[PDB]
This record gives C-alpha cells, structure tokens and sequence, in this order.
C-alpha cells in the first residue's frame, strides 16, 4: 500500500530513523522528508517519490527499488546492493558511496560524481560515462565493462575483479593502484 | 547467515564525512 | 516504563491543565471584559502492536489488528467570546461595546493591543488612557482643560461641553476593531489581546456601521464566566484525576507482585 | 542477535528535548513479562546441561575402570 | 563470573542515581525560581569481538523543565517574577555572571540590590545595581526599569536609576551550574540583555516541579531496580550450579 | 501545584476589593469624599506544551 | 569538576544535595489602623520607628 502521516509514525525512533524492513509498503508520500536514516530493504517499493530528502543513509538491499526520481537528497550513503534498479537518474544529491553490487544497472549519467567508493560488481553496465569522477575506490568485478572512459578520476585504487581492460583512460589521476 | 542480524561494530553514520563515504 | 503507566499519566496531566484553566476563570470572575476559557481534550494516536505493517482495516476485529491508545491531551484552551452583561456605573470615562468589536490601545513596544475592557481615564496631559497600566487609546483623544463634561456618542464621537458657547465641540472619534476569528487572539494579560495568524487581519471601522458594535458611555462589560459551570467541571476534573491515580497504583501493585513472586 | 520487531512504545512527552513534531518520544519495546520468563527459562536450561555433563563425566570414568 | 552480574549491577546503580535526581526535585518543590531537572537513561553498547548482546544503561540529565513556575502574589515591591520566558543576570560570590529566576530582591545597608541568595543583580551598565542610600519609595518597572524616590522628595520626583538586565537565550544552550545558576554551555559567551522580557512586579515565581511526574518516575525506577537485582541473584545461582563440573 | 496559587491570587484580589468597599462605606458621611473602585485585570498567559 | 564538557551526557551528570531555608525574611508592609480611645497609644504613618 502507501505510507500515510500516521503509518510512518510507527516506524520512527527518537532520532528520526525510519525502518521499513520487510514492511508491505509500495511507495512513500510525495515530497517526503526523513530526518535520519531510511531503510527500505526487501520492500516492494518500485519508485521513490520526487523531492525525497534523507538526513542519513539509504539502505535498499535485496529490495524491489527500481526507479529513483531526480532531486533526491541523501546526506549519507546509498546502499543498493541487490536491488532492481536499471538506471541512475541525474541530479541526485549524494554524500556517501553508491553500492550497486548485484544490480541490473545498465547506464549512468554523464559527469557523475561519487564522494566515495563506487561498486558496479556483477552489473550489466556497458560503459562508464565520460567525466566520471570517483573520490574512493572503483569496483567493476564481474561486470560487463571492457572499455574505460577517456577521462576519469579515481582517488582510490581501481579494482578490476577479473574483467579484461582493453582501453585505459588518457587522463587518469590515480591515488592508488590497479588490482585484478 | 541470518537476515537483520546486529553487528558488533559502531554503526557507520552521517556526520563526519569519514563514515558516510568509506564503505 | 510499563506503557499502561504513562497512558494514565497523560490523563493526569490533561486534568491538571483542566484544573489550571478552571481556576483562572474563577480568579477572573469579576474582571471587566474577561472571556472564559475551556480546556479541550482529544485522544492521542493509536498504534498497531500485533501488526507492524500498518494496515488497520485488515482484521481490526481480530487480535492481529489490535490497536492501543497513548492517552489523552489538552489540545487547546479555547476562549468563549460571548457577550457579557452590562454594568451601569457613574463614571463618565468608562465605555462598553454593544456586540462585536474591540477597543484599541497602543502598547509601549509600538504595536496595538485589542481589549474588551472599557475602564478608561485621563492622564496628566488629558489623553484617554487605560485605567490600569495607562496605555493610551488609539486614536488619541485629548480633553481640553476648560471642558466640564465628556459625552461619548453611540458612534464614538467624543464631544465636551465648554461654557461661554452652546453646542458641544467634538475633540475626537473612537474607532473599534473586529476580527474574523477573535478566538485566535493571543491573551497577553492586563486585559489585552494581540493579533495572530489564526485571528486574521484587523478590520477597523466606525463603531456603529458595517456590523460593528456601539460605544456605550458609563457602562462596563461584565465577565462572561459561569461560576456554576466552573464548579461542575471542577467536580468532574477531580474524579477523573482520582481515577487515573487508581490505575497507576494498580499497575504498580501488579509489577510489585511479579518481582516478589517470580 | 536479532532485535524484536514489535513497534516502539510511543509516549507523549511534548516538553522533552527529544520530542518529535507531535510531542511523542519513543522507548524500547522491552516487555517485562517475557524477559522475566527468559530469565527463568535460561537459568533452568543452563543448570540442567551441567547435570548432563556431570553425569556424562561419570560414565567416562566408569569405562576407564572397566575390566579392573 | 558471568559478566551479567555486573551488567545488572551497573543498571541497578544507575537507577539509584536517577532516584536521587528525582529526590532533589521533590526536596525543592517550594524553592523560588527552581527549574526541575530531567532524568533519562542512555543505552551504550559494548562494541567488540563476540555477539552484540551486552549493552549498558547510564542515567543522564538531558535538560531542565523551563516551564513557567507557580507565581505567588505577595504584594511586595521588591518581588518580581519573569513573565513567560526569560532570566535575570546575577553574579555569585565568585564574580561570575550567571542567569537566575529568583526575583526575591532586597536592598542591603550600602544600597546594592541583591536577591534572596545574595547574588548581586546586574543592570544596563552590566555592573551590579547600586541605589542611593536614603530612599523613600522603590518601584520596579514592568520592563525592569528601577525608579526611586529620594527621602523627603515630593511625589513628582520618580526618576529612573537603573534597568534590570533581562536575558532570554535559547533554553537548550543553558546548563545548571554547581550553584543553581544557569550559564551558557559555550564559555566566554556574552549574555545579551533582551528588551522583550517583562516582569510581573509584586509576585514571586515558584518552582515548576510536577509532583505526579516525579512520583510515577519513582515507582518505575523501583520496579526496574528490583528486576535487575533478581538478575544479579540468578547470575550467581547459575554460577554456583556450574561448579560441580570440577567436583570429581 | 499551579492551581493552588492561581486561586490564591483570586483570594488576594478579592480581599483588596473588599478593603476598598469597606472604606467607601466607612466614609458614607464624610464631606467631600469621593468613592473608589478597584480595577481588576488578569495576569500574564504562559505558553504550554508546543 | 571538569568545566562543561558534555553536561547532557552520563559523564556530566550532576546531583543536588537538597534544599534549605536560607532566611526568615521580614515583610514590612504597612498595616491597617486601629482607632482607640486611649490617649497614650500612638501610631506612625509610614517608615519610622519609636526608640525606647
């Protein structure tokens, strides 16, 4: 079903951490604001409402999360390990890492910036967008990637995870190393 | 493993970018 | 805490607010232009205990759909702005409003406060001021020294009688304010009200046109408190207060038995 | 360790510093009656396993003395 | 032996501390300008190797009840109570500025305006207020202005001499010190004299202790204390039983 | 208890009113004496749990 | 007595020692008048004290 004004009141602690673990909710109110962390793991939610503002971290592991609307703000990280998301929207305010391990993700917006590690492990993504800048480590193990973008910035160590890299970026400033 | 099991380590949180970013 | 303990405590705090607002009404049982207040209760939210899913319509008549309340609270101290009775006095400087309307006085901080109290007087300079703290009345009305009497018309037209000339000379005209929602006005003490968002914008006009009340000289508005109503509600508030005390002790005895037997 | 899924008991403490927009504060869903039963059940279950180990300890000793 | 003896002991000890905190509020029901202290418990998990099963609980003072106290009408000129929210700036015997709510004022032989506890009251100049020695009529203004009448002077000589320093800062930034005076949590922070707070002269503000709120807290602290004591008893009972293992 | 002292103000307020009434009745034969009336007003209103 | 330093936390818990009566303050409000027929009893209207 949906989340009402009083439905969410039963899933909030003293610090405004909303816990929806395995709750049979399919959507959240439009323009939703959560003071603390949001947990929607293992939920049938297919799309996040537009204007969602999270003061903490996002956790949607093993959930049905497939669509995210632009303009969403996350102060912490977005943990989506094992979700059903297919495409990442542009303009998401994210202050942590994007964990997309075990996801059907295919495309990423151009000039994407991740303030932490990016994990696209076991994803059918074909090509990292040009201008992609990562301030942490890069995980591409088990993915369909075989060609890197011409320019990318990975402040951490790039981990290949087994896939063969045929083309390397021309302009790459790496603070670490490259591991298979 | 059991799902929803608690962890014996401080809970990575928000303030101090340090946790929000490092996996 | 055992949730049954705090549920009963909210009932005790709700009645304490009821007792507080009911003693204030009886304290101001002779205040001129005082409006009584009543404590309005409403129940708190119900939480699903046996079904965290949050669907209260599935099996509500079954143990799985059980919902337990969180107690009661006082949601507002509603002012009852009913017109009061008329007190006929001999002073010529106190006034009354017949029906809707509020007098206007200027506060020291600059903004104006609205009142039903009509007990006025004159200062050393002769301006019409309140009989208490002495805040001037808007608009300013200055009485000449040579005047021998004050006449305030039904439309607030203030005129004084001066010897050596017939006909009364007009020295000002009172003007009263009405509100869409006078119950939303903020009481600040000293028989004064401050406008708020819930009250609406002030509606100023002559006292006697456009539905406004009429100014009556040498007359005062009695307090609209019903002393019998306060005493009856006082009786109920005590008994409800005692009943919530009984259950708290009942929960205490049960929990004391648990750790004494087990 | 897995936390109980019972909802947190909301209490109306509007003047509390941690109160939400509606004046509610939330408290742990610990139920006294079931925790006392766990205290009784765990202790009695702990002591009966000592009895089995002590009895099993004797049986090993009698096997050592078998034949002599 | 099982570390559950100390886990329950540490909870029983803290329940006593919260009981003493509530006891001070009930001992201070009639105290003038007394803000009741709030008591709660915090759960602090013992992070480390092993299953996360041990969490300690310790009591704390999250804040104070800053509600308006019970006003007592005494008909005394040197008694004032703060209307709504506010504070009065006073310096204690250490010459350290601190906020108070005790408006039971008095004048000593030298003329300095003090309160019932002897703390000098500050004014517009941020110095302790001193009045001329031979007064005849002292009236405290509603906004804190102090107007006095010289001895033998006619009625039309009500000149103002000082203005009581009324401070209204955020209630969440104030902590109760060791002598009952609320100060800023951040040190070396100036107290801005607000001009919005008002004094209801002729009355004294009492304490805001909710007697029922303390009593219901007491009965819950007793039961939780007793339940943890049973946990201590069953911890040693299990330990005694698990001692025949080495009793060959 | 707040209700204890809210009513105590009413007791004191009415006592002042009666003292003025007795003074007016005491001087019912005084030449050139002006009667007096006590003016009532309510105290400040405090904001509770928001 | 570590100054400030997390007063709201369990480390900064402070417990009072109770209460006491600090002073029996004399309230010198002017009393009423008792009109008597005795010729030697006298009253002061306002501030002032007889000296014996």
């Amino acid at each position: 079903y949906e989340l009402d004004y009083y439905s969410k009141f039963g899933h909030t602690d003293n610090y405004g951490n909303l816990d929806l673990r395995n709750k049979p909710y399919t959507q959240l109110p439009s323009g939703f604001v959560v003071k603390g962390n949001l947990n929607i793991s293992q939920t049938p939610i297919k799309k996040l409402p537009k204007g969602l503002d999270v003061g903490g971290s996002l956790e949607a592991t093993n959930s049905a999360l497939k669509t995210i609307r632009s303009g969403t703000k996350i102060k912490g990280y977005a943990n989506l390990l094992g979700s059903k998301i297919e495409s990442w929207p542009r303009g998401i305010k994210l202050g942590g890492y994007l964990n997309l391990t075990d996801t059907p993700l295919k495309t990423l917006p151009a000039k994407l910036r991740v303030k932490g590690d990016l994990s696209v492990i076991r994803t059918p993504i074909s090509a990292l967008p040009e201008g992609l800048v990562v301030d942490g480590n890069l995980y591409i193990g088990g993915s369909a990637l075989q060609v890197f973008p011409d320019t990318m910035t990975v402040k951490g160590n790039i981990f290949l995870g087994g896939n063969k890299i045929t083309k390397w970026p021309s302009n790459l400033t790496l603070g670490g190393a490259v591991a298979p | 493993g059991i799902p929803g099991a608690l962890s014996n380590q401080p809970p990575a949180d928000a303030s101090i970018p340090q946790d929000v970013a490092q996996m | 805490m055992h949730p049954a303990l705090w549920v009963s405590k909210t009932g005790l705090d709700a009645q304490q607010t009821n007792i507080a607002t009911i003693s204030n009404n009886l304290a101001n049982a002779s205040t001129v232009g005082y409006k009584k207040s009543r404590a309005v209760f409403e129940d708190l939210f119900y939480q699903n205990i046996n079904q965290p899913g949050g669907q209260s319509s599935q099996n509500t008549e079954l143990p799985s759909g059980l919902m337990l309340g969180a107690g009661s609270k006082v949601v507002a101290t509603q002012k009852v702005h009913t017109h009061g009775n008329a007190q006929t006095t001999t002073n010529a400087l106190d006034m009354m409003v017949e029906g809707d309307g509020f007098f206007q006085v200027t506060l020291p901080d600059g903004n104006i406060g609205y009142t039903r109290n009509g007990q006025f007087t004159l200062n050393g300079e002769g301006t019409l001021v309140t009989s208490g703290s002495g805040y001037p009345v808007e608009p300013e009305i200055v009485i000449p020294e040579d005047a021998i009497s004050i006449t305030v018309g039904t439309d607030g037209e203030v005129s004084v009688r001066v010897r050596g000339q017939q006909d009364n000379q007009v020295v000002g005209q009172l003007t009263i304010t009405d509100f869409v929602n006078p119950g939303g006005l903020e009481p600040i003490g000293q028989n004064l009200y401050l406008p708020t968002g819930a009250s609406g914008d002030p509606q100023e006009g002559v006292p006697g046109l456009d539905g406004l009340g009429e100014i009556r000289q040498s007359m005062l508005e009695a307090s609209n408190v019903n002393v019998t109503e306060e005493l009856v509600n006082m009786i109920e508030a005590q008994r409800v207060y005692e009943m919530n005390s009984k259950v708290i002790s009942s929960v205490d005895k049960m929990m004391s038995f648990v750790n004494q037997q087990l | 360790i897995v936390e109980s899924d019972k909802p947190l008991s909301a209490e109306y403490n509007p003047d509390h510093p941690l109160a939400n927009e509606e004046g509610y504060i939330y408290k742990p869903n610990v139920n006294v009656m079931e925790e006392m039963a766990n205290m009784i059940s765990a202790s009695r279950a702990y002591q009966t396993n000592v009895q089995v180990a002590d009895s099993s300890k004797q049986m090993l000793l009698r096997t050592l003395q078998m034949g002599q | 032996m099982d570390r559950a003896l100390f886990l329950a002991m540490s909870g029983a000890k803290q329940n006593m501390q919260a009981l003493q905190l509530r006891a001070n509020n009930l001992a201070n029901v009639s105290t003038t300008g007394f803000r009741a202290d709030l008591a709660q418990a915090r759960s602090m998990q013992a992070y480390g190797e092993g299953h996360p099963s041990r969490v300690f609980s310790m009591t704390e003072r999250p804040g104070h009840n800053f509600a308006q106290g019970s006003v007592i009408t005494t008909g005394r000129d040197l008694d004032v109570t703060i209307e709504g929210s506010g504070w009065i700036s006073v310096l204690d015997h250490t010459g350290k500025e601190g906020l108070t709510r005790n408006g039971n004022l008095k004048v000593d032989q030298n003329g300095m305006l003090t309160n019932a506890s002897g703390h000098l009251v500050l004014g517009e100049n941020d110095a302790p207020i001193t009045l001329p020695i031979p007064l005849s009529k002292i009236e405290i203004g509603r906004d804190g202005t102090i107007s006095v009448l010289p001895q033998g002077a006619p009625a039309e000589e009500f000149q103002a001499v000082d203005r009581i320093k009324l401070v209204k800062p955020n209630d969440q930034s104030l902590f109760k010190d060791t002598n009952g005076l609320f100060r800023h949590k951040t040190p070396n922070q100036p107290y801005e004299a607000d001009a919005t707070v008002s004094l209801q002269t002729g009355a004294i503000e009492g304490s805001n202790v909710n007697a029922v709120g303390e009593m219901t807290a007491l009965i819950d602290l007793q039961r939780q204390f007793e339940m943890q004591v049973k946990m201590m008893s069953t911890a040693e009972e299990m330990d005694k039983s698990s001692d025949s293992l080495l009793r060959m």
